[PDB]
């Protein structure tokens, strides 16, 4: 067909006789070939454009300062993993038990053990490393 | 034939009237025969008078993960006023949670519509974290097509 | 055309058949070409036989606040028969609990039925009793229509 | 021109006889002229009481039966009497707020009687002003 | 004329391409025209091009007693792709109440028009978002999808 | 009508003529005179089939061992009863006061009694019988 001829970019105008328009602005396609163009993805509120929508690709989203993505292609933001917390996958889980997280945004590191021949001063908690 | 499918452009949880993608060569958009769009005041413009099934779609995303709750509305208004002081009124409840993250409306019926008749969208939304729920892009439809 | 829209008077939620206006003065109410209402047995009369398209809205309103629950369900039913009970198309609305804010609920579904001459066409209305005072039918909003598809 | 514009408030101009104007069918008013179609009028039923009747030419409004009272614009729902402790508002019967008392149901929030201004010995509650 | 309904095969809670009952003597089927159903990749055929309104129904019920939570997913997909990638041209999802007071079904239903090509085929993804998938199961003769031409 | 004379299990064909058609795999007609079969109940999952569809009746389901029927034409599936409760007609309820269930899958006795002239060594309770002196 005359539409297998139209490069990504464009689209075939079955309106105007399959001749290959230019994408309408806020819109792209990434293969040859296509009747329509997609719209282009927003990134709003608190979203942020981490990748510019182009004639060729769409755009990607980032989150604004305070929050971090989660989910395959930024589908929402969460904000950022507490003291006792940790970022992970399926968003800010709680440090596991014998673990701790002192900073904000920061990651689990596990209890120092007091093994070392001393005594325990001060008890270890999901925020606080373990005194000695 | 005689027919029309519009996007909204809206992303942000704002009261007020909804703007719509009106060009064909966009996914999901159609005009056909006398049906065409004002920019201007974001209206759909009816040449023919008749009987239209007329439906609209409403679909919300939540943005912010364990935020967010309340209730949105969509309300199509004629003009000129065909009959007294809404034509079409959809209400889609957000969910408070264990991952009810999306939220779905559709509601569809048949109108008389009269030739120049005007149809625009309002959106009302009762304000709670109206930052963390977003309007799903793509899905936010108003169609009809002629029966008559 | 061949098309209908009906608008129900009840609202109330009693367990029983819906009566509907079905006058064209009346605004959200059309009847047009082989098609009327019988309005003894609350029953839509189909002349011509076809597919249509029909659907149904249904639109609740909390009335007392702080108060009702339950479900709410629409079933139409064809008649003559066209097997035993047969629900042509249904509905169920779930009215939320007794809560912020949440004083609608919106029901909508729709599709292609095979129709024959002088179907009839009525609805019943099922109310899971739970202060049925509490919450009404919103009026203007419950809707039955059809259009023919069939040329 | 438009022979729609000359029917009056509480008719409807009708299109299947020949734009001629006929009355608004039984429950139903216009309360403008030009109409197509009159709209329904409204039912107070149930809970709802009828505070005025429906015209041709102007709707029902309704009010509440007796223990209850409007609530919202245009009484859109009815709402149980205030009880002891609380005070009807206009999205609500709220409770008194800290300082102040209602005694009787249906009442209104006075505020505490002060003992210690008065020279005298004392407590308030929601629902009791100040045993002096 | 030109249209189509079809009643889905499946009851359980799959992921996977939906199995459609196809055959017109079935209640609730309808194919006429231009419109054939290939059984075995699962697909609604369209044989003219046009603007249809396509819908999709989709109905669950609780067969459990006090279990059974979380997310179901309808998703239809063309082949060839009108565009891109992983294009859903329709898609409906429903939330599924938690395991309460006397909810035992869920209803959904999704309308719009599309523009569809000569030998275009519509197939139906099921998505689950297991929390029980053998509490809940689709109500059978209720799962429906729909088209008719719109385009004269 | 012709539709009339076709008898249940078959349909009336109106693609072909009238003409009275034997109803489609996994569907039936239970009267005379339709013009299409409904689909045959199924019963998986939980369900399992108690009796077969047939080209004139339905299909009949019940509950998979563990689980027992409930509501008109077993409509869902209950867990059953465990050993403080009683099956009813809406699901396995509480043993009421002064009653009780010792095992699975049972039903409330009354507990027995200072009329006896003897003492309560140990008291009842929703899953067990009071204990005499
Ligand atoms: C002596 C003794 O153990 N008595 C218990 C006590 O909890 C209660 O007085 C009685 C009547 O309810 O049931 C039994
Ligand atoms: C720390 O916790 C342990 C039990 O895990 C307990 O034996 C000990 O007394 C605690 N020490 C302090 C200092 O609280
Ligand atoms: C009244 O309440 C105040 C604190 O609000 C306290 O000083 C006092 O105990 C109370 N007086 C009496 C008489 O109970
Ligand atoms: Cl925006
Ligand atoms: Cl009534
Ligand atoms: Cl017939
Ligand atoms: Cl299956
Ligand atoms: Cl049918
Ligand atoms: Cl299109
Ligand atoms: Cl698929
Ligand atoms: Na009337
Ligand atoms: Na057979």
């Amino acid at each position: 067909d005359p539409c297998s001829n139209c490069p990504a970019g464009t689209f075939c105008d079955n309106n105007r006789n399959q001749i290959c328009s230019p994408c309408p602005p806020n819109s792209f396609s990434s293969a040859g070939g296509q009747r329509t163009c997609d719209i282009c993805r927003q990134c709003k509120g608190v979203f942020r454009t981490r990748k510019e929508c182009s004639s060729t690709s769409n755009a990607e989203c980032d989150c604004t300062p305070g929050f971090h993505c989660l989910g395959a292609g930024c589908s929402m933001c969460e904000q950022d993993c507490k003291q006792g917390q940790e970022l992970t996958k399926k968003g800010c889980k709680d440090c596991c038990f014998g673990t701790f997280n002192d900073q904000k945004r920061g990651i689990c590191r596990p209890w120092t053990n007091c093994l070392d021949g001393k005594s325990v001063l001060v008890n270890g908690t999901k925020e606080r490393d373990v005194v000695c | 034939g005689m027919f029309a499918q519009l996007v909204a452009q809206n992303v942000l949880l704002i009261d007020g009237p909804l703007s719509w993608y009106s060009d064909p060569g966009l996914a999901g958009v159609s005009l056909t025969g006398g049906l065409s769009y004002k920019e201007d005041t974001k209206e759909l413009v009816v040449a023919k008078a008749g009987v239209y099934y007329v439906f609209f779609q409403l679909e919300l995303r939540r943005v912010v993960a364990g935020e967010g709750s309340g209730s949105v509305s969509l309300a199509l208004h004629l003009q000129p006023l065909r009959s007294a002081a809404a034509a079409l009124a959809l209400t889609v409840d957000l969910p408070p949670s264990e991952a009810r993250n999306s939220a779905f409306g559709f509601q569809g019926r048949l109108l008389h519509l009269s030739a120049g008749q005007r149809l625009g969208v309002h959106l009302h939304t009762e304000a709670r974290a109206r930052h963390a729920w977003q309007l799903t892009q793509g899905a936010t439809v108003l169609g009809l097509f002629r029966v008559t």
